[PDB]
């Protein structure tokens, strides 16, 4: 598995 | 999601002020507000949040629903049999995933054939005389065709005409193992939009905007476009018709079949009033009217209204379109359908690629099972009333990695480790069942190496880094010392996964 | 291991 290459959202 | 309201989110295209009518309407019975939204990009959008602020109701084609069922997005959808008896029962089957409805059918759209009665007076029946009709109108400074060449949507009638496919359907259901976008078909078809475009008879850059812009002030003879374009053709000066799509190499151009459809989020707070609005104002005689005014809908899924706009030639025509057409599939695995041949038409037609090149990626890309998991990990820190003078500890946090829907994560993860600074006694925290966080105190913020282990060990796993925050960033929560949350939101995504891993994932 | 009360 990967992590999506979009950024991260910070909440 | 705000409660004793409704959001409503329907695509730029659509009669979205016709709907606020009807929003209006229900307001003046229930006293709620309805508030109609068409954001861009509404249909990827809607998974990030659906929430805190995502709709109540989404519209859309059928064709996503069943992606946003699978990840457990929509509310299954309870009408009564007498309701569903108003309805065709062509519009439920598009609207069904898994035995179960996740949508209200509103209104099925086909591409057709859109000509300018002064300019061409007899349409041409096939794709092949269009590069002659362009030649003798581009003597009268005129063009022949001009439609959306961004969005497959527009450009599949063509490839799909002599044997291209999305998904073979075999055993009773669509095989993804078994794509239709590299057969002899689709390359023929492809390989006649890309020699329109050598040919100087179309234009690779031209989007959705342009070919109306073009078509609506009379300078191209002809346009591609489904019911809801129609509205702005009667604004301009053009005589229209809506007819046939041209069939190439003697067969029909074979348009994917949307039906429009309205599901409820299955975070929204107002499932009961959604219903109410969709079963009692929108599917409506009076409730339709109202949208088709503003955009045309096409064949509605209400029998009494449908039957009432049955008579008009350019709802006949949708109809004819519709009929030569295949219905779109509703899995998850058309989104990578979409974008694959999104990719290949935009790179054939640019010049990136030849059609060979381009098809032959896009069969491999459609193919592709992409799995989402969405995540939330960081740490939240409370400030102790003042400092531990034994070991100078000043705050206590909690690490942690959360699924963001409610599920359990120990299906497909096998473990996860929160690697500590050395300052830590056995820093290498391992945690093999939820919830997965290690709570500690501190005095220091540091990076926690996160790594995510999967049941299938050949999954490779993931690894995230958190920098752990304890002191507060804004001035006015510092000097209040506030607690302290720094969690960000991820995506874990799964490729082409193990058989075993599959069935743990959903 | 970088560590300090803000990093
Ligand atoms: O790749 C960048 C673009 O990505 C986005 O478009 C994607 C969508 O996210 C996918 O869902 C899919 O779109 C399909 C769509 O699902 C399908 O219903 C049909 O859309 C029709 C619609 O039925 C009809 O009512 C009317 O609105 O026209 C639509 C077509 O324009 O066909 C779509 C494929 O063309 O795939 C696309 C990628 O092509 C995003 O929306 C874009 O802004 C972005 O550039």
């Amino acid at each position: 598995a990967r992590t999506k290459q979009t950024a991260r959202k910070s909440t | 999601i705000e409660e004793g309201k409704l959001v409503i989110w329907i695509n730029g295209d659509k009669g979205y002020n016709g709907l606020a009518e009807v929003g209006k309407k229900f307001e003046k019975d229930t006293g709620i507000k309805v508030t109609v939204e068409h954001p861009d990009k509404l249909e990827e959008k809607f998974p990030q949040v659906a929430t805190g602020d995502g709709p109540d109701i989404i519209f859309w084609a059928h064709d996503r629903f069943g992606g946003y069922a699978q990840s457990g997005l929509l509310a299954e959808i309870t009408p009564a049999a007498a309701f569903q008896d108003k309805l065709y029962p062509f519009t439920w089957d598009a609207v069904r995933y898994n035995g179960k409805l996740i949508a209200y059918p509103i209104a099925v759209e086909a591409l057709s054939l859109i000509y300018n009665k002064d300019l061409l007076p007899n349409p041409p029946k096939t794709w092949e005389e269009i590069p002659a009709l362009d030649k003798e109108l581009k003597a009268k400074g005129k063009s022949a065709l001009m439609f959306n060449l961004q969005e497959p949507y527009f450009t599949w009638p063509l490839i799909a005409a002599d044997g291209g496919y999305a998904f073979k359907y075999a055993a009773g259901k669509y095989d993804i193992k078994d794509v239709g976008v590299d057969n002899a078909g689709a390359k023929a078809g492809l390989t006649f939009l890309v020699d329109l475009i050598k040919n100087k008879h179309m234009n690779a850059d031209t989007d959705y905007s342009i070919a109306e812009a073009a078509f609506n002030k009379g300078e191209t003879a002809m346009t591609i476009n489904g019911p809801w374009a129609w509205s702005n053709i009667d604004t301009s000066a053009v005589n229209y018709g809506v007819t046939v799509l041209p069939t190439f190499k003697g067969q029909p151009s074979k348009p994917f079949v949307g039906v429009l459809s309205a599901g409820i989020n299955a975070a929204s707070p107002n499932k009961e009033l959604a219903k109410e609005f969709l079963e009692n104002y929108l599917l409506t005689d009076e409730g339709l009217e109202a949208v088709n005014k503003d955009k045309p809908l096409g064949a509605v899924a209400l029998k009494s209204y449908e039957e009432e706009l049955a008579k008009d030639p350019r709802i006949a025509a949708t109809m004819e379109n519709a009929q030569k057409g295949e219905i779109m599939p509703n899995i998850p695995q058309m989104s990578a359908f979409w974008y694959a041949v999104r990719t290949a038409v935009i790179n054939a037609a640019s010049g990136r690629q030849t059609v060979d090149e381009a098809l032959k990626d896009a069969q491999t890309n459609a193919a592709a099972v992409t799995i989402v998991k969405p995540i939330v990990y960081g740490n939240v820190a409370r400030y102790f009333g003042k400092k531990r003078e034994e070991d100078g500890h000043t705050h206590q946090w909690t690490v942690y990695v959360k699924p963001y829907r409610n599920e359990d994560m120990s299906a497909y993860v096998k473990k996860i480790q929160f690697k500590l600074h050395e300052s830590y006694g056995n820093p290498l925290r391992v945690v093999t069942k939820p919830p997965y966080e290690i709570t500690e105190t501190g005095w220091g913020e540091f990076e926690i190496i996160i790594k995510i282990f999967f049941i299938d060990p050949n999954e490779r796993p993931v690894t995230l880094y958190h920098l752990l925050k304890l002191f507060q960033s804004d001035t006015n929560a510092m000097l209040g010392k506030k607690t302290v949350v720094s969690e960000f939101y991820d995506e874990m995504i799964f490729q082409d996964p193990t058989a075993m891993m599959q069935q743990l994932l959903t």
